[PDB]
């Protein structure tokens, strides 16, 4: 199947420099032109470079003319963005894109979250949300993980390394007047083998190149040392 | 310059039921056209190009009209698996450029939110923190209450919340809001409630816990 994967996406000094990486297989790479397209602040789509087939033309969008560059490997289905100059419109998400050029875009990766910004990176704290008695219903368990205290977006949450997406939420992230984010991940699988099953959420922030795994199991109540206040 | 109006720009249609989006231009563009979906976090997908032509892997109830100034999106039978953003593209002068959207919502009979509490974990604590968090999976339609109680009191200013997109398979939302304390203040109160009111429940439903 044809596939797209982008690599970069980072927080960036105002002024400052990157390059973006995309890595492409399931078609025979260099008999299409690749492109990238961005979703700028306002959420919209806006074509951004393209480099033909062979690697020796490309094409810019006015506003990135002479700041950014794009290039290609052949001999490695590489394509590159190398942006120098940045300022603050330039943050979005930058998608690449296989260009049936002059015309359309045909296949899209998942994107790469370029944020401009004097501001400095921070890695999550993660958090269990435990299944207990205050989370269940019908049979059914909910659990969780916090994702405290990061800049900038994105995390991405996973569970059990991939192998569980049914009944996951993670939910949009919310500024915190810190000026970090937040956010929640939750799964609700059934009560019957929360002692068999073991749930792991895997957050990975890549701005700050920090993974975090983090078992999330029922918390036993009680302790031989407490009171009641 | 090139510019596109997309109507309408937001909808809500029921499973089933057909929905025309409509792509008005500024010029002539002599059908070169495109139509994308993409759908919260996720990539775009291709629909249809040269203003009439079913992308590959696209299901057929998907087609597009028009010609000269005015193209159309119709879905014949819409699933629930086609919520998202709709846009169009030219291709006629440099730059390529794409539309503003239309939000497609689809609608659905109502479902009450489960609602579901969680005090800190006790890792956080030991830093000094407390985050309270209160789930509402599953309702529709989106608009939900969430009132944070603490000891019978009334909380404002120390609580956020956020919606997901819709969900592909069901058509529901879910909704996650954190209430935030100090260790201090959190040590000093009993009960920490979650009151939630929904289109779909009668009486509104609390989920509570004692700091123990």
């Amino acid at each position: 199947e044809v596939q797209l994967v982008e690599s970069g996406g980072v927080l960036v000094k105002p002024g400052g420099s990157l390059k973006l990486s995309c890595a492409a297989s399931g078609f025979t790479f260099s008999d299409y032109a690749m492109s990238w397209v961005r979703q700028t602040p306002e959420k919209r789509l806006e074509w951004v470079a393209t480099i033909t087939d062979g690697g020796s033309y490309a094409y810019y969008t006015d506003d990135v003319k002479g700041r950014f560059t794009v290039s290609r490997d052949n001999a490695r289905n590489n394509l590159f963005l190398q942006m120098s100059h940045l300022r603050s419109e330039d943050t979005g998400i930058y998608y690449c894109s296989r260009d049936r050029w002059p015309y359309y875009f045909d296949f899209w990766g998942r994107g790469t979250t370029l944020t401009v910004s004097s501001a400095s990176t921070k890695g999550p704290s993660v958090f269990p949300l435990a299944p207990s008695s205050k989370s269940t219903s019908g049979g059914t368990a909910a659990l969780g993980c916090l994702v405290k205290d990061y800049f900038p977006e994105p995390v991405t949450v996973s569970w059990n390394s991939g192998a569980l997406t049914s009944g996951v939420h993670t939910f949009p992230a919310v500024l915190q007047s810190s000026g970090l984010y937040s956010l929640s991940s939750v799964v609700t699988v059934p009560s019957s083998s929360l002692g068999t099953q073991t749930y792991i959420c895997n957050v990975n922030h890549k701005p700050s190149n920090t993974k975090v795994d983090k078992k999330v199991e029922p918390k036993s109540c009680g302790s031989h040392h407490h009171h009641h206040h | 310059d090139i510019q596109m109006t997309q109507s309408p720009t937001s909808l809500s249609v029921s499973v089933g039921e057909t929905v025309t989006i409509t792509c008005r231009i500024s010029e002539n563009i002599y059908s070169n056209l495109a139509w994308y979906q993409q759908k919260e976090g996720k990539s775009p997908q291709l629909l249809v190009y040269a203003a009439t032509k079913l992308a590959d892997g696209v299901p057929s109830r998907f087609s597009g009209s028009g010609s000269g100034t005015q193209y159309s999106l119709k879905i014949n039978s819409l699933q629930s698996e086609d919520f998202g953003n709709y846009y169009c593209q030219h291709f006629w002068t440099t730059p390529r450029t794409f539309g503003g959207g239309t939000k497609v919502e689809i609608k659905r009979t109502v479902a009450a939110p489960s609602v579901f509490i969680f005090p800190p974990s006790d890792e956080q604590l030991k830093s000094g923190t407390a985050s309270v968090v209160c789930l509402l999976n599953n309702f529709y339609p989106r608009e939900a209450k969430v009132q944070w109680k603490v000891d019978n009191a009334l909380q404002s200013g120390n609580s956020q919340e956020s919606v997901t997109e819709q969900d592909s398979k069901d058509s529901t939302y879910s909704l996650s809001s954190t209430l935030t304390l100090s260790k201090a203040d959190y040590e000093k109160h009993k009960v920490y409630a979650c009151e939630v009111t929904h289109q779909g429940l009668s009486s509104p439903v609390t989920k509570s816990f004692n700091r123990g």
